[PDB]
């Protein structure tokens, strides 16, 4: 039989290994701030296209949290406009801000944004390993530090803020970034979807079909990537309100048939590609639109 | 030591004019040039960095350009709020030297001073001194002449003048002329006159009092 | 939240020295260089130097070597400027910066003159709009606040030893002395507050 020539190529698709936390909801670490335990994002890969929908609201989640005379419901999730102003900060403002730091000034924009957010000290607690997550916007080139690290409050019992993670069309240029986003995510993490490609398993010198797949309609690639994201690794279950940490285990992958408009979703790590011209290979981490 | 030659030092402009400030670097500083605005009593705030990038929140009227040695700062149309001193700085090499600055004057219509004279207070003559103070408020332009008269004579000694910065609201100047002398000198003389000459009038604005009344 | 806090105004004699502090809260300084800038009364900005808090690598304008010492401590997120052999030339506001963000500055006054409580003298006209005032004499160091509870504040002049400033107020002549107005003079160095009623 043939040895697997897909090994290096396929490494970035071992989401359990390279991301290692939830995707839909990422809360894979714990940390104390001022005598209080908190769950927080800890995923090592950027989540392309992810944001938060606030339910029963017109206000965007990148809006600063309510402060002063503002009520919690009129604000969003972002750091409030205090001075010196650390958020929102553009790429070039960040590059300038860190200009005398050889490492930080040369980081890619997503890692830079993540490291910038990571320099905020929560309640000025230096005993704390807690670090805020961030959202990077490709269009404006803005890093928004998130004050609220919660990603879902969907409990029908009283659904205060009701909200959910989503890949909305208006979030396409956004990337959700945990404190742990790695330097070399471009080499080790998914980004663009794969044309002329279908994820499979290497068996007896050949790429074989993923044996267990759930199939749903999806009119385009973006709809399929959304469905995969909805089923992906998650560190809290939907509508809730440790064994609650996914560690990147989940329905993280999808094979998209562009011709039959079928999204084929699975929870086992792929080890090769089948080259089928009807298919695009997508991941919950991947950009919702971009193809390679 | 890289010298940053900022031009001009003083720049008068009407509210609506274009402001153009030039900064000349003695050596190549690439694109690493920042532009600052310092309003009266405040910390400098950054407007433009890397020669041409406007900081977030900075009004679109403010612009910077240039590369190498020749750097230019533009306010497309100066507004009342823009009254400040402006600095270039290079950050390409240490020492990170500033330009010498450009102080703006907001040009406006001519306004005659309101002159008022004040007698030395009784609880100051108990201390052993007597200061005759004269306020000249809300005038433009800054060129003002103040001559003191003591019984019709010409007092030059013991006179201290103090101008304010341009007003934040109406862009007018105000100043105090104080005649400082002993309570013995003040008791010996009777007439104290505050005479103010400005370009708005040919005859000076006179404001006096007698110690006799 | 991120905050920049500079130490309080310092009055010192020539030949002495001072350690100014710059406390950053809510932010790890190690990634960001920290600069000190000097501004003498009514003059331009002067870069003293900066520190790289990671290496403790600090550099200076050659003009300030052996006068200025810039230090930082990443565990306290604080930067310091030490000034040696104090001199009237060192009388200035000193700004610290967290990279391109500036502090509010610290006023340094260098003088052999001691702190003196201000005396206040009311300015009333002799026997539509009416102008009043207060003449603030015999105080040191520079920094007097005057409020009236139209308004002009005239810069202090160094009157042969102490400082002499004044403030004026312009009110309707129907409002005075129907409802009498007062001037309150605050001098933080001498820690004195004085209220003088105009008559």
């Amino acid at each position: 039989y043939m040895g697997n020539p897909w090994t290096e190529y396929m490494a970035k698709y071992d989401i359990e290994e390279v991301h290692g936390s939830g995707i839909r909801v990422d809360l894979g670490e714990d940390a104390e701030v001022a005598g209080t335990q908190y769950r927080l994002p800890s995923g090592k890969c950027p989540v392309f296209g992810k944001g938060i929908i606030i339910e029963n609201s017109n206000t965007t989640f990148l809006t600063p949290v309510a402060t002063g005379n503002q009520y919690l419901k009129d604000g969003g999730f972002a750091f409030p406009p205090t001075e010196p102003l650390m958020s929102p900060m553009t790429l070039d403002e960040m590059r300038h801000f860190y200009k005398d730091n050889k490492y930080v000034k040369n980081l890619d924009e997503l890692t830079l944004c993540s490291r910038h957010a990571g320099n905020m000290i929560p309640d000025n607690d230096k005993n704390s390993n807690y670090k805020y997550p961030a959202v990077y916007d490709d269009k404006d080139k803005k890093c928004h530090i998130l004050y609220i690290a919660a990603q879902e409050n969907n409990g029908p019992r009283y659904c205060m803020f009701c909200f959910r993670p989503a890949k909305d069309i208006s979030f396409q240029n956004y990337t959700y970034l945990s404190k742990n986003v790695v330097d070399n995510w471009e080499k080790v993490c998914p980004r663009k979807n794969l044309q002329n490609a279908k994820f499979g398993l290497w068996v007896d010198g050949n790429c074989e079909d993923i044996p267990h797949v759930n199939e749903f309609p999806a009119i385009d690639l973006f709809e399929c990537n959304k469905l995969v994201f909805e089923l992906s690794a998650s560190d809290q279950p939907k509508q809730y309100e440790d064994r609650y940490k996914s560690h990147g285990k989940g329905y993280n992958w999808g094979n998209y048939n562009t011709e039959t408009q079928k999204c084929e979703i699975f929870n086992v790590k792929p080890t090769c590609l089948i080259n089928n011209s009807s298919y695009i290979a997508t991941t919950a981490l991947s950009h919702p639109i971009e193809v390679e | 030591s890289i010298v940053m030659t900022q031009t001009p030092k003083f720049l008068p402009v009407s509210a609506g004019d274009r402001v153009t400030i030039i900064c000349k670097a003695s050596q190549s500083v690439s694109n690493d040039v920042v532009w600052y605005q310092q309003k009266p009593g405040q910390s400098p705030k950054l407007l433009i960095y890397y020669a041409s990038i406007r900081y977030t929140g900075v009004p679109d009227r403010f612009t910077g350009s240039g590369y190498g040695t020749d750097f230019t700062f533009t306010i497309s149309t100066v507004q009342v709020e823009d009254l400040a001193v402006y600095f270039c700085q290079q950050g390409f090499s240490s020492p990170r030297t500033f330009g010498g600055g450009t102080k703006l004057e907001i040009n406006r219509a001519d306004a005659a001073p309101t002159v008022s004279i004040f007698p030395p207070s009784s609880e100051q003559l108990t201390s052993g001194g007597a200061s005759v103070v004269c306020f000249l408020n809300n005038f433009y332009p800054k060129d003002i002449n103040v001559k003191w008269k003591i019984d019709g004579s010409e007092r030059q000694n013991g006179v201290l003048n103090s101008w304010t910065d341009q007003d934040s609201k109406d862009s007018t100047y105000s100043m105090s002329s104080t005649l400082t002398l002993t309570k013995d000198e003040y008791e010996r003389h009777n007439s104290y006159t505050c005479e103010a000459t400005h370009k708005t009038s040919t005859s000076p604005i006179v404001k006096s009092f007698n110690r006799n009344e | 939240e991120v905050q920049l806090q500079q130490s309080g105004a310092e009055l010192l004699r020539p030949g002495a020295s001072v350690k100014l502090s710059c406390i950053v809260s809510g932010f790890k300084i190690k990634d960001t260089s920290m600069h000190w800038v000097k501004q003498r009364p009514e003059q331009g900005l002067e870069w003293i130097g900066r520190i790289d808090p990671a290496n403790d690598n600090s550099e200076y304008d050659p003009k300030f070597q052996g006068k200025a010492t810039i230090t930082a401590d990443t565990s306290s997120n604080t930067a310091y400027l030490q000034l040696s052999s104090l001199t009237s030339e060192d009388t200035a506001v000193y700004y610290c910066t967290l990279s391109h963000f500036w502090g509010q500055g610290t006023t340094l006054t260098v003088s052999s003159a001691k702190t003196t409580p201000p005396s206040v003298y009311p300015l009333a006209p002799g026997c539509s709009s009416v102008t009043l005032g207060c003449l603030v004499k015999g105080y040191f160091p520079e920094s007097v606040t005057v409020t009236w509870n139209s308004v002009h504040t005239f810069p202090a002049l160094l009157q042969s030893g102490l400082y002499t400033m004044s403030s004026s107020v312009t009110v309707p002549s129907s409002t005075w002395p129907s409802q009498t107005v007062t001037c309150s003079v605050a001098h933080p160095a001498s820690s004195t507050t004085v209220d003088k009623k105009l008559e």
